[PDB]
DNA sequence: TGCGAAATTCCATGACA
DNA sequence: ATTGTCATGGAATTTCGCA
DNA sequence: TGCGAAATTCCATGACA
DNA sequence: ATTGTCATGGAATTTCGCA
């Protein structure tokens, strides 16, 4: 077998719905295997349709060999399929309500998502604006298990944006009160 | 004046008068009889008049102006008195052609990393294409990896969008650009400094210094027309297929395709390289630090033989940069206060103001 | 294809595969182990699919395009089959650019008389000068003797009024002209056949043809120029002024003024020339005759190391004129028919008219 | 003295009224008086103003050193002596009542009158348009005197419309009744 | 039959839309 | 069936003035 | 240790408003 | 305060395949 490489696999997803920002409610997450590297586009909607226009952006920068998701209705359509051949990309798919990517990606997401959770409370709306600094976050944050930032493990050089600052990622109780009141 | 002109009627000699010749009066004006005829000697209180109407009939150089003095005059050293007046014709100055070239290019070294430095311009106004009018070409310095933004305008708001989306991926410590308006305005500024980008400005009017990204530019519009040939010209939904496609074209010279340069590896596209599958990634980004070191880099070309280098207070004009119809070409003389390098300097402009400037917009003023 | 394949396998010997190699089967594909690694064989029915495909990313040229194919594939002589390719790209070879230069200028022989050949030509528009836009400029071919006339418009009409009253003076044998609306409307030809003046016209947008009067062109706008400056731009009224002013400027390669050059005497202007006062105007325009004869005449300059010559027969493109935004500029490809000297052809052009079209216009289509 | 030249003196005079062409309705003669050139320019009126207008054409050609005239109020005027000194001409009149110019002029401006005569009768009125064709006859017409006409001798060169064919200049029978009618 | 300096000639540069 | 040209001002070369 | 031909490298040309 | 660039396709050179 030959070493994880870069465009190897994509993991995608969807996270949302969210407060409306600029009129988007959904964020595409996009998350290459072995680098850990990740992309976010803001949709409006999680369909097939808003799925192929984001990614259309991604792969004419690079294209993955395969694609891995859920069973999401838009991963799962036949559009998506026929966009996915004429790419020449394979489709991935974990078995229903069981998903499966590796280590790395899963803390990843949990990141991804932790990461949005804390900016969005304060300013539910301004997270449109902000999917550039959180995309350079977690892109220039160290891996525990291998010694490198993905940017680093992308570009094989340091970046020009070092995030030093590990930030907690938890909830203050200013922050805790106050998710508690967007709700009720 | 009519002193020299006494003494010398009356056989003395003066120095500048040779000898030899026989001067005379007639008609109340000295006279010598020369190789060529017979010609008057103006008394020197008389010649800068001469030389002027000379040169006034046609405002011409030396030799055409000096052959209408001939015709009438001797005196010693005309050329001298010529090249006097041609140095003081403001109109003559800021009109002729400059005779000199400049001197060879400087090839500057490729930036040593991806994002070290990004060069930027505008290509348009295209045909319309969804109501899209322009595009926002970015090329890395050191890959020549390129991203491409249509535009409805070459505006800083549609730039800093663009930016936006492009500095998501990484924040580029230098941004380059020619002196268009939406890079040089104040938001564009503050956008910039509010990342810790450095901007950086090309010499105005001079697209050379920008040359990765003007260079693509052509590349992008070869290909796009290619595209379309036979087609309505429908270029926006084209772009990101021009991207991709330039991206991963191979440069003969370098051997290296843009992406490669960028990641070490080739994604999947078509006839991507599989030299490095049983690599580590490590072993791979390793391979890659060396042949980003080791590319072939351009040397300055042999300077042409009547080329000019500018040195400090030397009287130099700026060329006019879109002259109206019959108006000079030419800016009125300036000093240079500082030489940058061979092929750039910074002008005293008689305002006077500070200007930084490529040697190509300037010629070095005639005559002193 | 398979049959050619199916001997190598068991291997047997087939020309173009050199024998040293060991060639193998492996999921369902002929390899090769070559020294930059392991490549796939195609079968020669697969050849020219695989080479257009690698083409068509970006429309490459013979490297770029290879070095794409070299990454999956090996066959003999590939970049035969690359070439193929790139000679039938109707795209390529009308977008990309020429690299070889024409052949060196010619430097036609200077007309013997005064009158033997008329170059005209139109300067504008200016800016509005008594409601007046443009200027018509004739030069004399032997002299350099120069004739301004300001129109409305670059009409026939105006072209006609002006000739009219220059003729009244002397009638050209020929007139030269590029092939501007004015010049080729058939109401100037009847004009010119009236008069018995040959009309003999440039290869089309090539205004080097036209040499003569577009270097004087340059000198007019230049003393006008120099005139306006400071003021503005009211031209009309200095046309006599330049005309008189130019006409009379020495050529320092020459030595004569234009005016000598057509009458053999300085009339009563600033500094005229006085050496012939004592000839009779018989001897005068003995001296005039040997003078026209003995002019500096320049020679074709070296060839640049890269240029080329049209051959009869030959495939050669003609430059689009006035290229539409993202369009090739080069129509598609003709047969030179006649090669009428080494910068001048006619062509066959696939409509197929006879075009007579300068070298500089044409490009050699690139592998055959 | 010094042999005679081209520009050393030009013969001006006015010709008219004539029947009006294109609203002309003299003709200003120019003859240079070495060379046997002429020069021709229609006019509205023989005013100072009208020949000015008109040499200004021909002195942006070339300059006579001496324009000679007779005492017409129009090159007699301090207007017309500005004129020519500005352009460091002098002028010369001949005195009231008897013209002098020499044989050659003379005898040219004996031409052009009956050359203009001549064709003026049956199309008074579109002389405008023959100008140049006069002025083309005059100055490729062979001179008794010398061996050459004075295109020759102002370019010494062969013309391109050599006018071998050396008319009547005398009116025709048809000719001298049709000019007895246009004035009866 | 040779010197220093002035005169002349040489000629790359650039612009004629 | 048509085709570069030539003012310009430093540098290079030649000529002049004098011995 | 040298041949003919194929592969590679060289590089002037031109176009990025 | 800043600075040309690089795809292209014939020609030139080097390397390959074989002996
Ligand atoms: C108005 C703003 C400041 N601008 C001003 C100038 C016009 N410019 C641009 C610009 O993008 C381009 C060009 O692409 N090219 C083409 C080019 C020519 C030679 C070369 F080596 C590379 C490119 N010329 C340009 N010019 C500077 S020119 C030489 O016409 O004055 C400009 C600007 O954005
Ligand atoms: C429309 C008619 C036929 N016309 C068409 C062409 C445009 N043209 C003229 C014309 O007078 C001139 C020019 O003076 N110059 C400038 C020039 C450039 C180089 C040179 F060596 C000399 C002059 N270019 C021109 N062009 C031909 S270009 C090269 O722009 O296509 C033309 C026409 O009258
Ligand atoms: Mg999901
Ligand atoms: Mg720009
Ligand atoms: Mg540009
Ligand atoms: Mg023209
Ligand atoms: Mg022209
Ligand atoms: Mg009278
Ligand atoms: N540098
Ligand atoms: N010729
Ligand atoms: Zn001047
Ligand atoms: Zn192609």
């Amino acid at each position: 077998d030959r070493p994880q490489k870069p465009f190897d696999k994509f993991f995608i997803d969807y996270i949302g719905p969210l407060p409306p920002s600029q009129g988007y409610l959904y964020v595409l997450v996009v998350v290459d295997g072995m680098t850990g590297f990740t992309w976010l586009y803001p949709t409006k909607a999680p369909s097939t349709s808003a799925t192929v226009k984001s990614l259309n952006v991604l792969t004419s920068i690079a294209i993955p060999k395969v694609i891995h998701s859920d069973q999401g209705a838009a991963f799962t359509s036949s559009t998506f399929a026929e966009w996915a051949k004429e790419r020449g990309i394979h489709l991935e798919f974990s078995t229903p309500y069981h998903p499966q990517s590796s280590g790395k990606v899963e803390r990843k997401n949990s990141d991804i998502k932790r990461l949005l959770t804390k900016l969005l409370v304060g300013r539910p709306t301004k997270w449109y604006d902000l999917l550039p600094v959180v995309q350079l976050a977690l892109n220039n944050t160290y891996s525990p298990v291998l010694k490198y930032t993905p940017h680093q493990l992308l570009f094989g050089i340091d970046s020009n944006t070092p995030f030093a600052n590990q930030d907690t990622l938890d909830l203050t109780r200013e922050e805790e009160l106050s998710l508690l009141q967007e709700i009720r | 004046l009519d002193a020299e002109l006494d003494q010398l009627l009356q056989g003395h000699y003066i120095k500048g008068y040779p000898k030899q010749y026989t001067y005379f009066l007639e008609d109340g004006k000295v006279k010598v009889s020369r190789p060529e005829g017979v010609k008057i000697i103006p008394p020197q209180s008389d010649r800068q008049k001469i030389v002027l109407q000379a040169h006034n009939l046609a405002h011409t150089g030396r030799e055409a102006t000096l052959l209408k003095i001939a015709n009438l005059y001797w005196w010693p050293n005309m050329r001298k008195d010529v090249v006097k007046q041609l140095g003081r014709c403001q109109q003559c100055l800021i009109t002729n052609a400059s005779n000199k070239a400049s001197g060879p290019i400087l090839r500057p070294d490729r930036p040593q990393k991806p994002f070290d430095k990004f060069f930027i311009d505008y290509i348009g106004p295209l045909p319309p294409s969804q109501g899209y009018l322009y595009v926002l070409v970015v090329v890395d310095g050191m890959t020549g990896f390129t991203w491409l933004y249509p535009t409805k305008a070459p505006s800083t708001s549609a730039t800093v969008k663009s930016l936006n989306v492009l500095t998501s991926i990484a924040i580029p410590k230098v941004i380059h650009s020619d002196q268009g308006a939406a890079f040089t305005s104040s938001t564009f500024a503050e956008w910039a400094k509010e990342r810790g980008i450095h901007l950086e400005f090309s010499t105005p009017y001079h697209p050379q210094s920008s040359g990765k990204v003007e260079r693509k530019n052509s590349d992008i519009k070869r290909l796009l027309t290619k595209l379309l040939v036979g087609r309505p010209t429908k270029w926006y939904d084209l772009l990101p297929v021009v991207q991709l496609a330039l991206n991963n074209t191979y440069s003969p010279v370098l051997k290296y395709t843009p992406h490669q340069l960028l990641f070490g590896i080739d994604s999947n596209t078509p006839f991507a390289n599989q030299d490095t599958l049983d690599l580590t990634r490590e072993e791979e980004l390793s391979l890659l630090q060396e042949i980003r070191t080791s590319l072939y880099h351009p040397s300055t070309p042999p300077a042409s033989s009547r080329s000019w280098s500018p040195v400090v207070g030397q009287l130099v004009q700026e060329r006019v940069a879109r002259p109206a119809s019959l108006r000079p070409r030419w800016h009125k003389p300036s000093t240079v206060l500082k030489v940058l390098n061979p092929r750039t300097v910074v002008i005293l402009d008689h305002l006077g103001n500070n200007r930084t400037v490529s040697i190509d917009n300037l010629k070095p003023t005639s005559h002193q």
